[PDB]
């Protein structure tokens, strides 16, 4: 967290005025090309692509969506829980407009999506292909409280002929970092069900390990909440091995606390072009989240 | 025009305090800085102090630093200086000057401060009207007045000079006329010099032809307003 | 503390170009390039002459060009005008964000012939002898510019004590006048055979001598 | 009824030039309130709109 000044322009040409706002470390980078820092930083979305706002009045929270069919074509939905991503199904339903969907941006997990009752399901395009993704459908959900307790401020300052920037002003009081919290016991039960379903060909061999590293859009669990792009970390999960005795690890019921990060910019669908900006949310930032899914990748660099 | 005015100055005493105020009009004082400066008689300038607009910073000369305190009044659009332990070294005229406008020009582009603020560390495009300040410990006393006999400015031709010595008086100024302002030409009252005892001494002198002595009457009228004294003294050939 | 040093007085004829030159230090002139030059005449408020040295200030003629070298500054001027007579003060911004001015530089227009000062001396008048106070008034008049060093002397000895000098003031003829005061006693006044007031104007020099004249 | 000079861009970005035209008082308003000494003005719709 840094408080940062720079110049801006009025609607006129020559009129320029200084102004200050707040920025994180994710948005900018230090110019180490010089002798030292010397308070010298630069936006990365700037020096890779162009820049624009994201219509701050248009907040980026989801809506129940339903996809409808044209004339002469229809939708067919299988009504079997354990029916995996392919194959033959009998319990059919013909439809004109899809069930209510919440198509939310989420990495490594699902959010507020449809559930898979009855049993837990695990699929992949080619499970024998280690590089393929392992899509998951849980039986139940979990209350996920990812939240920043610090209120946001806004400075709606005109720049152009009606063009205004919503700068993240100074925050009130002692400014702690964000965080996120999750239940332990229901989480361990869902883990028990998952590891009970993991035995595709084995009796006891299962391990989880965190990602080796890479793009932060893929290296953690990101999503959108009240407009802000939250990245709530995934580290309380990989430290889990229900290999030999499942009930052995049903005991450590612990309120799972973790640091959840945030973000303002995005290049959706990994298209490296003109990025966008996210405004403040003014007021403390809660985020409820259910859970209905998960995604993994197998370890090809191992036995 | 950014026309500024001073107030509070004058003859004052040592040891106390002095609220030197500075108002102005013709512009917006909300975001303008101000310099206080002084200069003594027969001596150049010496920076007294400076203050910014938004009460953030303020700078004092190490000589006057601590002895004085600057302050501002945004709603009144006023600057103020509070003195402490007033001293005779403060005898000077004080000027209240402005800053070199707000913006800075680069590539014919005018950059400004935060909150659209006027800022510089530069010259002073305007200067106040000025205010005299006379710190002095002495007590206001009237004058001892005497005549100054005909001194022949030249041996030949018969041209003398007469005078009226107004000594042991304080504070300035003093008027010295001849027959209640009748004889107006030739007189030139010089600035008063602060005597060693805190008093003052001048001589209202006038050159005339030496033939005018005696034949032309002279009754020099001296008047001191601070003490409200008025005296008469004739100038004549010194008998000794 | 050390003001930007420059000569307290300068002179030059109208039209003839001149150049003012003031000194500085590493703290202010060697520390930054914001060297300014102000001007102030008798009976006039101060006004700037240079800021941002190699570019000139508001509404001033195109003849006054500033320059700077190391810790010293200077200002060259062409077409010497008459209204520009007065003191000039260069200023520089210290490293501690404080400023400091110079000593001053009085510009005097040549072409006005410097007349010798008409020095005369009033001794203690008859009204002051019995008053236990003697006073000698040395009047200087009709001298230009206002720069005269006063000195008082006895008939044979120098008398620096008791001297109180009045600064020059512009006479009606554009020359100057002044009045110096030597404070003595009637005993010291009469026991001494005579007194003298010697005044050093620009280069020519003048003096008056008074004596006790016993009249009716 | 007044007439005003102001900068505009030349076809060379490094070059600008002052050009002058005529305008009324309805489309602009006074600013920098040195209340009456050759005060500058600003368009009514530019400070809020394009
Ligand atoms: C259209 O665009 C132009 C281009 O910017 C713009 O010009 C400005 O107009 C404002 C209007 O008031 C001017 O403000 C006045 O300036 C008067 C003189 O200004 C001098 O200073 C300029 C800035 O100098 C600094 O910056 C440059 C880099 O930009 C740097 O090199 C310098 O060293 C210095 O740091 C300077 O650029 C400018 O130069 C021109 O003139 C010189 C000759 O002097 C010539 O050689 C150059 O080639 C060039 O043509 C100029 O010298 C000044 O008199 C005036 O002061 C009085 O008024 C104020 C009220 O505003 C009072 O408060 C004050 O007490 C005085 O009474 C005031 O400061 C500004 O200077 C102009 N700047 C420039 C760069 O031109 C126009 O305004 C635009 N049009 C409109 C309608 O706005
Ligand atoms: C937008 O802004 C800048 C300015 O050009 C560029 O951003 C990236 O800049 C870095 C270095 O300036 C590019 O290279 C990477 O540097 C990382 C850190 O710097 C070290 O290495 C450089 C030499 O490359 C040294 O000079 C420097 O002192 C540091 O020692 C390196 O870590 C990178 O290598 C590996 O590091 C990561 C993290 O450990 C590994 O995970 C990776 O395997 C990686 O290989 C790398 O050398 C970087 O390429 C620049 N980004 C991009 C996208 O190019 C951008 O270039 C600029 N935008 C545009 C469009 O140019
Ligand atoms: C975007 O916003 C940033 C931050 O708000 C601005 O950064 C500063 O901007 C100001 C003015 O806009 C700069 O001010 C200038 O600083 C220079 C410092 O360099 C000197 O410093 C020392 C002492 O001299 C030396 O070691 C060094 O070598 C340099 O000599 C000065 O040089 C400038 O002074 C000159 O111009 C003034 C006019 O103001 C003249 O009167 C002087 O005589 C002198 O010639 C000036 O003071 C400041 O430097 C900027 N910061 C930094 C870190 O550089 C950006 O300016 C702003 N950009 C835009 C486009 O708006
Ligand atoms: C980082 O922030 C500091 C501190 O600024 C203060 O704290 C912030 C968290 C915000 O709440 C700001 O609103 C707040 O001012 C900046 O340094 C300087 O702070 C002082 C505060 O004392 C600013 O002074 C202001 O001056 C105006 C004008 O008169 C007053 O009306 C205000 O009441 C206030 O006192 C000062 O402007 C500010 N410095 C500058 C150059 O503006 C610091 O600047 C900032 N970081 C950067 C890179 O600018
Ligand atoms: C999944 O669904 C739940 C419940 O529908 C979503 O919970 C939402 O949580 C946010 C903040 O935690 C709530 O935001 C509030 O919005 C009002 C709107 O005026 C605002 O005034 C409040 O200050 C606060 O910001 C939101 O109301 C709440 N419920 C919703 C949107 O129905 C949850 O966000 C969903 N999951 C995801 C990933 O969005
Ligand atoms: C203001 O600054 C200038 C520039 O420094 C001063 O002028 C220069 O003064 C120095 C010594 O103070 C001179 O150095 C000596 O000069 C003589 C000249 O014959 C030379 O023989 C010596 O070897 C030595 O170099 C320097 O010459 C002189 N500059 C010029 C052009 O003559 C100036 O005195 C300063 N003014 C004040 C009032 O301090
Ligand atoms: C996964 O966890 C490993 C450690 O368990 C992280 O790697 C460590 O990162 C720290 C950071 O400074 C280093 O000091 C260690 O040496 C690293 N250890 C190893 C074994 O790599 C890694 O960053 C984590 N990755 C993610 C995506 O969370
Ligand atoms: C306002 O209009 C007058 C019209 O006269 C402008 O002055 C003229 O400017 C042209 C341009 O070279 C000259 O040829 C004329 O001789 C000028 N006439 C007069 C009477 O001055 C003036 O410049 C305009 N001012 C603004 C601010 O637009
Ligand atoms: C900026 O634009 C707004 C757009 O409405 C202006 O709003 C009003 O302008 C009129 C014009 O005189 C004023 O009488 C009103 O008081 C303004 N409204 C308010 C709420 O103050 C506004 O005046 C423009 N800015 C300035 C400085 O005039
Ligand atoms: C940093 O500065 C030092 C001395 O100024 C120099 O020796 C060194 O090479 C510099 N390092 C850089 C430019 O990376
Ligand atoms: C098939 O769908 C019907 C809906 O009419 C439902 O009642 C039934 O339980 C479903 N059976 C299975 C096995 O999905
Ligand atoms: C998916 O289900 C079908 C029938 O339900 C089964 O034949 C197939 O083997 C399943 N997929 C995998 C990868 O086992
Ligand atoms: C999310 O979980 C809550 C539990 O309080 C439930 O009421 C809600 O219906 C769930 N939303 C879904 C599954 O979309
Ligand atoms: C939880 O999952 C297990 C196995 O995956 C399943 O037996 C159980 O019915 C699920 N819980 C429900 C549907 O409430
Ligand atoms: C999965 O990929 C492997 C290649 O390692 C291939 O042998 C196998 O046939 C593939 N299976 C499916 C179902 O595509
Ligand atoms: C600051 O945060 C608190 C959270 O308790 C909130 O109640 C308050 O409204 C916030 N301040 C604002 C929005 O100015
Ligand atoms: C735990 O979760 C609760 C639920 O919202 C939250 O208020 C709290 O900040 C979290 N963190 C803790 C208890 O450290
Ligand atoms: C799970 O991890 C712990 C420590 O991270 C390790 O001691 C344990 O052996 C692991 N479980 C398996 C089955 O390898
Ligand atoms: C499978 O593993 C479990 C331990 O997790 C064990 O209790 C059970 O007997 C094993 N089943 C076999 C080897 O058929
Ligand atoms: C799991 O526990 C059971 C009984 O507690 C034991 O028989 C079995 O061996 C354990 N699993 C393994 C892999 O040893
Ligand atoms: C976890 O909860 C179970 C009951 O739900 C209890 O038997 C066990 O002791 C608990 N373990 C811990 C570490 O709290
Ligand atoms: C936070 O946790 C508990 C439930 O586990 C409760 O305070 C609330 O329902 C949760 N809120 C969320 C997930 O937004
Ligand atoms: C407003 O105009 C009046 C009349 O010209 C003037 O006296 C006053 O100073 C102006 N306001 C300001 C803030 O200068």
């Amino acid at each position: 967290i840094k408080n940062c000044s720079f110049n801006m322009t009025t609607e006129l040409r020559d009129k320029n005025r200084k102004v200050y706002s707040l920025f994180y470390k994710l948005d900018v980078v230090q110019i180490n090309n010089g002798n030292n820092s010397s308070n010298l930083y630069r936006l990365i979305n700037c020096n890779t692509s162009a820049l624009t706002q994201a219509c701050p009045k248009v907040t980026f929270e989801p809506i129940p969506i339903r996809y409808c069919a044209p004339a002469g074509y229809a939708i067919l939905k299988c009504n079997d829980k354990e029916f995996n991503g392919t194959g033959l199904c009998k319990n059919v339903s013909t439809v004109q407009c899809t069930h209510g969907i919440r198509p939310v941006v989420s990495t490594q997990l699902l959010l507020n999506g449809s559930l898979a009752e009855g049993k837990v399901m695990i699929r992949s395009e080619n499970i024998t292909n280690n590089v393929k993704n392992i899509i998951v459908q849980l039986n139940e959900t979990v209350t996920i409280n990812c939240t920043r307790p610090n209120n946001n401020t806004r400075k709606s300052v005109r720049i152009g002929p009606g063009q205004t920037f919503y700068a993240t002003g100074d925050i009130i009081g002692d400014i702690r970092q964000a965080h996120c919290n999750v239940s332990g016991s229901q989480w361990n039960r869902a883990l028990h069900q998952v590891v009970g379903q993991l035995r595709e060909y084995w009796n006891t061999t299962i391990i989880f390990k965190n990602s080796s590293g890479g793009d932060l859009e893929i290296t953690t669990h990101s999503f959108n909440c009240g407009g802000e792009f939250f990245y709530c970390n995934t580290s309380g999960l990989f430290n889990s091995n229900w290999t030999h005795n499942d009930t052995a690890s049903m005991k450590p019921n612990d309120t799972i606390t973790l640091p959840c990060r945030i973000k303002q910019i995005i290049n959706m669908w990994q298209r490296v072009g003109q990025a966008i900006y996210a405004p403040p949310i003014q007021g403390v930032i809660r985020c409820e989240s259910n859970i209905t899914g998960l995604i993994l990748t197998r370890d090809g660099g191992g036995n | 025009q950014e026309q500024l005015v001073e107030s509070g100055g004058g003859v004052v005493q040592p040891g106390g305090s002095l609220r030197l105020s500075c108002l102005a009009s013709g512009f917006t004082f909300h975001k303008y800085g101000m310099h206080w400066v002084r200069q003594a008689p027969g001596k150049g300038l010496e920076w007294v102090a400076l203050i910014s607009d938004d009460g953030m910073r303020k700078y004092h000369s190490d000589s006057m630093w601590g002895r004085v305190t600057i302050s501002r009044d945004n709603s009144k659009n006023t600057l103020y200086l509070q003195f402490s332990s007033l001293k005779v070294e403060d005898t000077a005229m004080f000027f209240c000057a402005r800053e070199a406008g707000g913006p800075i020009w680069h590539d014919d582009v005018k950059y400004y401060d935060f909150n659209d603020g006027y800022y510089n560390y530069h010259y002073m495009d305007v200067w106040g009207k000025g205010t005299t300040v006379t710190v002095s410990s002495a007590s206001t006393k009237g004058p001892s007045v005497f005549p100054l006999a005909p001194s022949s400015k030249s041996t030949s031709g018969g041209t003398a000079a007469l005078g009226c010595l107004v000594k042991d008086y304080f504070p300035e100024p003093v008027t010295v006329s001849w027959n209640s302002g009748a004889l107006t030409s030739g007189v030139h009252t010089f600035p008063a010099v602060l005597q060693s005892s805190g008093l003052y001494s001048l001589s209202s002198v006038v050159t005339v032809p030496s033939s005018s002595l005696g034949t032309q009457t002279y009754i020099c009228n001296v008047n001191h307003k601070p003490s409200n004294t008025k005296v008469d003294k004739r100038v004549e050939p010194k008998s000794c | 503390q050390s003001a930007l040093t420059q000569p307290a007085s300068v002179s030059g004829s109208p039209g003839q170009t001149i150049t003012i030159s003031c000194n500085g230090t590493s703290s202010d002139v060697g520390g930054f390039d914001s060297v300014s030059w102000y001007q102030q005449s008798p009976g006039k408020a101060p006004k700037v002459m240079v800021f941002d040295v190699s570019h000139r200030p508001s509404g001033i003629s195109n003849r006054f060009s500033g320059s700077k070298s190391g810790n010293t500054a200077s200002l060259t001027i062409s077409g010497l005008h008459i209204e520009d007579e007065g003191d000039y003060f260069c200023s520089s911004l210290t490293d501690r964000s404080h400023r400091i001015f110079g000593g001053g530089t009085k510009v005097t227009v040549l072409g006005q012939p410097k007349a010798a000062p008409s020095v005369t001396l009033f001794p203690p008048s008859s009204e002051e002898l019995q008053a236990n106070k003697a006073t000698l008034v040395c009047l200087i008049s009709d001298f230009y510019p206002g720069a005269v060093t006063v000195a008082w002397k006895a008939d044979s000895s120098p008398v620096k004590a008791g001297v109180e000098t009045t600064t020059p003031s512009k006479q009606s003829n554009n020359k100057y006048a002044a009045s110096s005061y030597l404070s003595l006693t009637p005993e010291q006044w009469k026991s001494h055979k005579s007194y003298s007031c010697q005044v050093t104007h620009e280069g020519s020099t003048v003096e008056k001598t008074v004596a006790p004249t016993e009249c009716s």
